[PDB]
């Protein structure tokens, strides 16, 4: 929960270090393009005093000097009138000497153009500075995807790690981007905006700033009482999404079973809910300014009227009065977005130290360069001791050795360690005290990318990007032509199905129609594997959720067929795996008995009475 | 987006004269911050041009006053805008609802279980959100200047020319930046979804993407989306940062204009000197309300895109639908006739299932079998009305299905589908479905038949154990049997099982199909699997690959006449 606001802070600055000559230049520019705007309205009030000065001098005596005609006002009874007169800088008798007014107002024209290409410059140098630093962290985070270790990947939550490179990313390119523009020059809006507003005059300067903490307590007061419903809104949604999650999922079971008329009642009964509950949270959430701009007005009214009672006193002057009421304007408008600049600034730290925490995990194990080549195939283990978490070793002692042509082929029950020897052969896990040999040569030694692109591997679990059947297809070899796509995509039975589709090939399987089954989606997987041509072959589980008779197809085709590779096949099926070259029992680690087929099932051991599960139906 | 507005026209308009009653105090709190300025004005004017200390005092009484009807109509505008802005929200996914669940299987399985959640939950809240902003605080934009005109108006008309030229410009000026903004603003959304999905298929795939070693293939076909979102976000703040530069050069230049076009006619004495500091602040409150404005049009464009997703799901007419004159037989008791039934989805070379020709008797079972991606999967799904037999005809003892109310139709089929799915609660009301008034004892029966009795007794409350959304807190064959025995207390004429018994072990198969022929000894049972020990004791089998029919029998007389058949069940044996 933001456990670090100082560190994060100095390091997401800092990886503006780079674009420091764009960052300087925009800090330099958004203050002699904004002490500009506050000094423009001195000059405009400048301008409108000159016009006041003569307007109301030159129905005066003509020739009278300003202290006898200031002493004259005052000599017929009106003493308010006469200190307006000597508050102010009027020679009786002449006009408004337009000359003046024009000189003024040709240079304030002319600095409120310099301001505006000083502020547009300001903003696209910002926005270089913003979208190239952002390139540089979303480039970091992509390499280092590809070096953390799998035990990273697969311990943490189902999005957690998606979750930070997707959505915490966004939030600090928001929260660098508003915190350089929106929140940097609403703070120069509220000083230099104040520190004019006091040379004018120190007195109303202090019925606007007795508005900061007014519009504060109460900003921070409907927050801290519309909590009973932000919450109760944000759950009452909850419910919501959890209802309609389960009956579009289960949506075939609602049909029949002809629940349609409770699902729906259901729905309307907690729609009718969500609806008052959002309700309330957002209109209190939503008063929040149109109170926070009611103390921006209560203090105009103050300013106005004491500066008006002060320019009739002639303590002040009309030109003077005009100017604080645009620097009022412009110091009660960053209160207004200061908690929606705020919650986003919290939000994008927050979610800004998870990403360098990302970032600062340790990489892999830093492979040694070798390119070993696989010849005949020898993958033989010698006493893999690999365990998952000091304390629960996972796979013991073990020494499985295979053929240079064989396919051994490994069963046992769920959860004894066979997806894992997987991991531990892709060297994805790390063995511990063992050697895990591939003919002769140590891959604990070797190059991961060389290793890997030569084993060739399908899991249980199938994997499928965004794009059609035939991209998926040519991943495992993306330098072949579709007549050695379509070729070996013939091999994996999935031309069968998939001209059923309604455009075969060109799917795009990540948004289809929903007519791919779970085995058909195990095909094109295999198909994928096929076409790297790999020389060390390994099916964990793939053909599970496809036929008995396509799986014994496959494994006979492109498991059995190729005499140059050996293959693993771990499968659960034992029908598929009889009569298939040194099965292996395995229960948890420790290889409990192995052999062909004949001599397995002949000895009356765990094989045999595991056999009787699938074929003899007793259990 | 005339998409967007079609569907923000439709479902907003019960609640007329409820932003009749928005844009009505929108325009009192937005006239009564411009009136504030208006009697400064005449503090300046009354009070300030002449002694008069006393017209200051009693003149910002009427500055209170109006500054307190500013904030009763302007917290009482919050009450009605988002309280219509919720009724537009609450219609709009009730109405989205409503028509998913007339869609059938194949228009349901068209959008997805969670591509149509966020199409009805967080989807509908763009929309719904753009409403309650856009009544709230955008049209004060439009209103704060048009009124303006009208207030520049009424105080010394002769000078309202400048409001009649300053703003004609103000938003033309930024109707070319929104114009030209627009475009590359809602292709850049586009573009950032397209990053993370790859980033979404990089993660998942984490473990098979170093196994082939395409790692020099990722990272530069992210390479290739990186840098092409940053150059169309470096594109849409090239317009961008335009907005506040023009947009206050136009009113600074305005406000420049004012002084020397207002001297003028003070100097000739047809103004007075306050009116000066009156438009002064309306071009400021011009400002104010166009800047924030035209700073939160973020939304349309990423609410104009969720619109386009609500209105292709409600743009989808359903082809499945009770016909007008149902024939409503007094029993439906199962005799399925399927006659060269061909299946065929819109556009794909070729059919599902093709000239699949079958009757199955009163009381026998059949058991079609077939290799992954042979047809049989798609069987299932026509008997009970999940798709549409394009050129062929089922028939269900009587009459061809599709001219049988369908809601009379699933009232007497038991359908076991492909994943077992369990709806969120209790044991009792999870299998509850099946008759909704069976008596206690009488859900231990189907617990019993389907062999699941003994690991829900075996718990302390009975069979009132919670069961989770998705029944994920039961593993495999334990949600397999539960779903077994939710059709099991149904006493249907027409068992149906889509590949029912392959989530089971071989014992409990075949005592669950034991307990049904001494239970459901008359029903109608259609067993659809992969497996040959679930298909020896059926009454009938057949075998279907690649569509066609390549054989019908007996275990027997097909083990030794279908080739095929013959290699299905070789690939058994241990
Ligand atoms: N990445 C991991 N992190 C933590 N625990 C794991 C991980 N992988 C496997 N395990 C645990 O270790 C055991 C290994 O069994 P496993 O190799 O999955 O057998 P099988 O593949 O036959 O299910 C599992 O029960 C699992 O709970
Ligand atoms: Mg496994």
């Amino acid at each position: 929960r933001t456990r670090d606001f100082k560190g994060s802070a100095i390091r997401l600055a800092r990886r503006l270090l780079p674009q420091r000559a764009l960052t300087l230049a925009v800090i330099l520019l958004g203050v002699g393009g904004i002490a500009i705007g506050v000094i423009g309205p001195r000059i405009l009030g400048h301008a409108t005093d000159l016009l006041f000065n003569g307007v109301i001098g030159r129905e005066l005596p003509a020739g009278l000097t300003k202290e006898q005609a200031v002493e004259a006002a005052r000599a017929r009874g009106d003493g308010t009138f006469a200190d307006l007169l000597s508050g102010m800088d009027i020679v009786p008798g002449q006009g408004v000497d337009f000359g003046a007014v024009g000189r003024t107002l040709a240079l304030a024209l002319g600095l409120y153009l310099v301001a505006a290409l000083l502020v547009w410059v300001q903003a696209r140098l910002l926005n270089v500075t913003v979208q190239r630093t952002m390139v540089a962290l979303r480039a970091e985070v992509q390499e280092k995807i590809h070096r953390l270790p799998l035990s990273y990947f697969d311990s943490r939550q189902r999005g957690e790690v998606l979750s930070r490179v997707t959505n915490d990313v966004d939030n600090i390119q928001n929260s660098v981007s508003m915190t350089i523009s929106q929140l940097l020059t609403s703070v120069l809006t509220v000083f230099a905006v104040l520190v004019m507003m006091l040379t004018i005059s120190p007195l109303l300067t202090l019925f606007t700033v007795v508005t900061v903490p007014a519009s504060l307590w109460v900003t921070r007061w409907i927050t801290r009482r519309s909590q009973p419903l932000f919450v109760a809104q944000w759950r009452n949604t909850g419910r919501l999404a959890a209802h309609l999650e389960e009956t579009y999922s289960g949506f075939t079971i609602v049909k029949t079973f002809g629940h349609r008329e409770a699902a729906a009642g259901k729905f309307a009964e907690l729609n009718s809910e969500t609806q008052q509950s959002s309700f309330g949270a957002q209109f209190f959430s939503g008063l929040v300014s149109p109170a926070t701009m009611f103390i921006g007005n209560l203090s105009y009214v103050a300013v106005a009227v004491v500066g008006g009672l002060q320019v009739a006193t002639g303590q002040i002057t009309l030109g003077s009065i005009q100017a604080f009421i645009q620097y009022v304007r412009q110091f009660n408008q960053p209160l207004t977005q200061v908690a929606g600049m705020y919650n986003t600034l919290q939000s994008g730290i927050a979610s800004a130290e998870r990403v360098f925490d990302l970032l600062d995990t340790e990489e892999e194990s830093a492979d040694s360069p070798r390119r070993a080549d696989v010849r005949t195939g020898r993958v033989e283990f010698e006493h893999v001791s690999f365990s998952y978490v000091p304390g629960t070793p996972v796979i013991e002692d073990l020494s499985l050795v295979a053929e240079p042509g064989s396919t051994v082929a490994i069963v046992g029950p769920t959860g004894a360690g066979k997806t894992t020897l997987v991991n531990l052969l892709m060297r994805f896990y790390d063995v511990d005290s063992g050697r895990i040999t591939i003919d002769g040569v140590d891959i604990a030694s070797v190059s991961r990318e060389s290793l890997r692109a030569s084993i060739g591997m399908v899991l249980q679990d199938t994997w499928l990007f965004a794009g059609t059947i035939y991209d998926n297809i040519a991943y495992g070899r993306p330098d072949a032509d579709e007549d050695e796509v379509i070729e070996a995509a013939t091999a994996a039975y999935v031309d069968r199905f998939v001209h059923t589709l309604p455009n075969g090939y060109d799917t795009r399987v990540d948004d289809d129609g929903g007519a791919i089954s779970a085995g058909e989606k195990q095909l094109i997987t295999i198909a994928r594997a096929v076409l790297a041509r790999p020389k060390l072959l390994v099916l964990d589980e793939a053909t599970s959720s496809v036929d008995t008779r396509t799986e014994l197809l496959i494994a006979h085709a492109m498991a059995e067929l190729r005499r140059d590779r050996t293959s693993f096949i771990i499968a659960h099926r034992l029908s598929t795996i009889r009569d298939a070259d040194l099965i292996l029992v395995m229960d948890s680690g420790r290889i409990i008995e192995r052999g062909t087929h004949e001599e397995l099932l002949a000895r009356h051991g765990r094989y045999w009475e595991m056999t009787r599960v699938h074929l003899g139906g007793i259990k | 987006s005339n998409m967007l507005w079609a569907l923000l026209r439709q479902y907003v308009r019960p609640y007329r004269w409820l932003l009749a009653v928005v844009a009505v105090l929108q325009v009192i709190s937005n006239m009564a911050s411009l009136y504030l300025p208006t009697v400064n004005a005449a503090i300046i004017d009354d009070g300030v041009a002449k002694g008069d200390t006393a017209r200051i005092v009693e003149l910002g009484a009427v500055m209170l006053g109006v500054t307190a009807l500013q904030v009763v109509c302007a917290v009482g505008a919050v009450f009605f805008g988002a309280r219509a802005a919720t009724g537009f929200g609450h219609d709009l996914r009730a109405a989205v609802f409503t028509h998913v669940t007339t869609f059938s299987a194949e228009e349901a399985g068209r959008f997805g279980a969670a591509s149509l959640l966020t199409r009805t939950t967080n989807d509908v809240g763009h929309i719904q959100q753009l409403v309650q902003l856009t009544v709230t605080m955008l049209i004060t934009a439009p209103i704060m200047s048009i009124g303006g005109i009208f207030m520049a108006l009424h105080q010394d008309a002769g000078l309202s020319w400048l409001l009649l030229v300053s703003v004609p410009v103000l938003g033309l000026a930024n109707y070319w930046i929104i114009r030209h903004l627009m475009p590359v603003f809602t292709r850049m959304q586009s573009l950032i979804d397209g990053i993370n999905r790859v980033l979404r298929d990089q993660l998942s795939g984490i473990r098979v993407i170093r196994a082939f070693a395409r790692e020099p293939l990722e990272r530069v076909r992210f390479a290739e989306a990186n840098q092409t979102l940053s150059d169309s976000a470096l594109e849409a703040g090239r317009w961008q940062a335009l907005m506040l530069p023009v947009t206050t050069l136009v009113i600074n230049v305005s406000s420049v204009a004012l002084i020397w076009f207002g001297g003028l006619r003070i100097d000739a004495g047809q103004m007075q000197v306050g009116s000066l500091i009156a438009f002064l602040a309306y071009f400021m409150q011009i400002l104010m309300a166009v800047l924030m404005a035209t700073f939160m049009l973020v939304i349309f464009p990423r609410a104009a895109v969720c619109a386009d997703r609500i209105g292709e799901v409600l743009s989808t007419q359903t082809a499945i639908t009770n016909p007008a004159d149902p024939v409503r037989p007094a029993a439906i008791a199962g005799d399925i006739g399927v006659h060269d039934a061909t299946f065929c989805y819109p556009g794909a070379d070729r059919p599902v299932l093709q000239d699949v020709s079958f009757t199955v008797p009163r009381g026998t079972t059949t058991a079609v079998v077939g290799s992954t991606g042979s047809g049989k999967s798609t069987l299932i799904s026509l008997i009970c009305r999940l798709y549409d037999v394009t050129s062929g005809s089922l028939r269900i003892d009587g009459v061809d299905v599709r001219d049988l109310d369908i809601e009379q139709l699933w009232s007497a089929i038991g359908l076991v589908p492909q994943r077992g799915y369990l709806f969120s609660g209790t044991v009792a009301e999870n299998l509850r479905y099946g008759r909704a008034d069976a008596t206690d004892d009488e859900m231990w029966e189907a617990l019993r038949v389907a062999a699941a009795a003994d690991f829900v007794r075996a718990h302390p409350q009975g069979l009132d154990m919670p069961v989770a959304q998705g029944g994920i807190n039961f593993s495999g064959g334990q949600r397999q049997r539960l779903a077994i025995a939710r059709a099991v207390i149904r006493r249907p004429a027409i068992y149906l099982f889509d590949d029912a018994f392959s989530a089971l072990d071989v014992h409990t198969d075949a005592r669950v199909r034991d307990a049904l022929r001494e239970v459901a000894a008359d029903a109608t049972v259609v067993i659809v699997s992969q497996r040959i020990s679930t298909v020896i004791e059926a009454d009938q089998v057949v075998v279907i690959d690649d569509g066609r029919v390549v054989g019908i029998g007996t275990h027997d007389t097909l083990l030794a006449d279908c080739p095929i058949y013959a290699e299905f069940a070789e690939s058994q044996a241990l």
